[PDB]
């Protein structure tokens, strides 16, 4: 059973053979213009108005190009049943409104733990051991003709945020799922010596992009810009992204929302100017397994 | 159950997924999953948990 | 366009005209062994194990002959879309143990009420203006082959209770409402004289069933029995039953069960016997309408 491949000959004066003596298909050798080659990583567009169950809002990415979606029965690891909310819990919730001034160095959102107190949503994810959700991000941010500001909004998935302590990964589970409210990166890394009553919270520099890597390579990620002059809001559709098709909610959170004045916000001639941004995300194809008491976690 | 044949009784068996606080009392013991044993009419019962985890496998 | 029908002659020495003059029909006249006419109301029975989402129970009425269903789309009054918690909601929720004593008068409860803080399906129940549920309601009590008594076990749907002062319907929404506790009937009818600070509670007495009926009629309702020398337990499958095909839950309560101790519990020659009796209900079909922010009702 010998397999005869193609070499690709360079300099000339042309096949190879090869065989697997181990039954282990790990003991194998390996076997090897404008256009962007990867169409999908490079934020494509949903190409309005967006109902979802009683909610409806009138520049939109899809993640990876991948829209939302249920669990194939093919890649279901949990045997019980499945709780789909449906338009209970799928549905557009308004986080507190944000001030975007001359100063901000820029905020950031867990998900889902933003939405864990919102309506039947935080209710079924608190009830279920497992749960999975996609969500659709509507950042909104309207100034006048006569502003001028950029803000590029990111979704990573995976967004881990560095600490603020000379001890390894040692923000606390409290600071690192602040809900709706979020936080904001600084400008400066700040070292917590408080080796009494540790703040036990994160320290994320926003050109460092909280995490060690270069703001400006953040586009790697599903993004939008919401310039003042051009555009008002900027819409994510984020797919549910893990290494699991379904995990707990309360343990891991699986995007982060990162918001960067990438052009400082400025205004005609005066140096007070601030303008609301408001986050609006609708959680999509929510499924929940394992119910049970309802979870509580520590606060505070 | 090994008691006599003049004894009755029910029973609630429970299993709840982790992430909560473990069960206490029946209160909350009720709403996960469970089964309901009357011991006057089944000397055993039988109680699947089902595999319920986020990773494909657990650690032993 | 007369209308030729036949009479039924009795005494013999054969048809009659009707015309209708109106356009409404409203104006017209009116037009006219051990096997039971009515199958249906003489408490049919599901002719075991009963799986409801993740909840298993190990003697059963229907009432009124009628499975719990959906809505039709023919009978839907609401236009948005109903939420349908399914397993999440959909499951046998265990009441707090009563005890039957040698005194007992009997218990009882109001559906939806008695669930209201029951996992999620209080959460829908609260989160929502409009809901509807059928129920499956398992009633436990067991004792041995030495114990003597019988419980009457009644589904009464709009159980109208009598109040316990000379003002009419003065029963307020806190006592008429009291959750998986329920309540008691009572021997004797005692009359609520404290003007200052009335109790503005139920005062049902049991051989008039609360309502002024004589208990031994309570049998035209659902009911089964559970006397000690044959069974343990009782199920009653409750379809929705209204005016309505669907309503406010946190108003109305559309079903109410009632246990009545119809033969007196005895054992031996111990005066001194109690047995529990355990409640276990699943609502069945439930569907909502109308989310909101959600309902807080006063307590106390």
């Amino acid at each position: 059973g010998a397999q005869v491949s193609s070499q690709k000959v360079g300099a000339h004066e042309i096949n190879y053979t090869t065989i697997n003596y181990y039954r282990d298909s790990a003991s194998n050798a390996a076997s090897k213009d404008f256009a962007q080659d990867p169409s999908k990583f490079t934020e494509p567009v949903k190409d309005m108005q967006l109902t979802l169950g009683n909610s409806t809002i009138t520049n939109s990415v899809v993640a990876y190009g991948r829209w939302p979606e249920y669990i194939k029965d093919s890649e279901a690891n949990p045997v019980d049943q499945p709780t789909e909310p449906a338009v209970a819990a799928c549905r557009f919730y308004t986080l507190d409104t944000v001030t975007w001034r001359k100063e901000s160095r820029g905020w950031w959102w867990k998900l889902p733990d933003a939405l864990k107190d919102m309506g039947l949503f935080g209710q079924n994810m608190f009830y279920h051991y497992l749960g999975r959700a996609g969500y659709t991000v509507h950042v909104q941010c309207n100034a006048s003709k006569f502003h001028q500001g950029a803000l590029g909004v990111f979704a990573v998935p995976e967004m881990c945020l560095a600490g603020d302590s000379t001890t390894h990964m040692f923000t606390k589970y409290e600071n690192a799922n602040p809900g709706e409210k979020g936080g904001e990166f600084k400008g400066s890394f700040t070292l917590d010596t408080n080796a009494t009553n540790p703040a036990r919270n994160f320290c994320p520099v926003d050109y460092l992009f909280g995490s060690g890597v270069l703001a400006g390579n953040a586009f790697v990620y599903p993004h939008q810009i919401i310039n003042l002059r051009t555009n008002n809001c900027a819409t994510l559709v984020l797919p549910y992204v893990n290494s699991l098709s379904i995990d707990s909610m309360t343990k891991h959170n699986n995007w982060g929302i990162a918001i960067l004045p990438l052009a400082p916000l400025d205004f005609a001639t005066e140096s007070s100017t601030e303008i609301p941004i408001t986050l609006t995300i609708a959680p999509m194809c929510c499924e929940f397994n394992g119910l049970r008491n309802i979870t509580v976690p520590r606060t505070q | 159950f090994c008691g006599s044949m003049m004894a009755t009784g029910k029973l609630l068996v429970s299993y709840a997924p982790p992430g909560a606080e473990a069960p206490k009392s029946r209160k909350e013991a009720m709403l996960g999953t469970h089964v309901i044993w009357d011991i006057g009419l089944q000397s055993s019962c039988t109680m699947v948990v089902p595999w319920i985890s986020n990773t494909t496998y657990r650690l032993t």
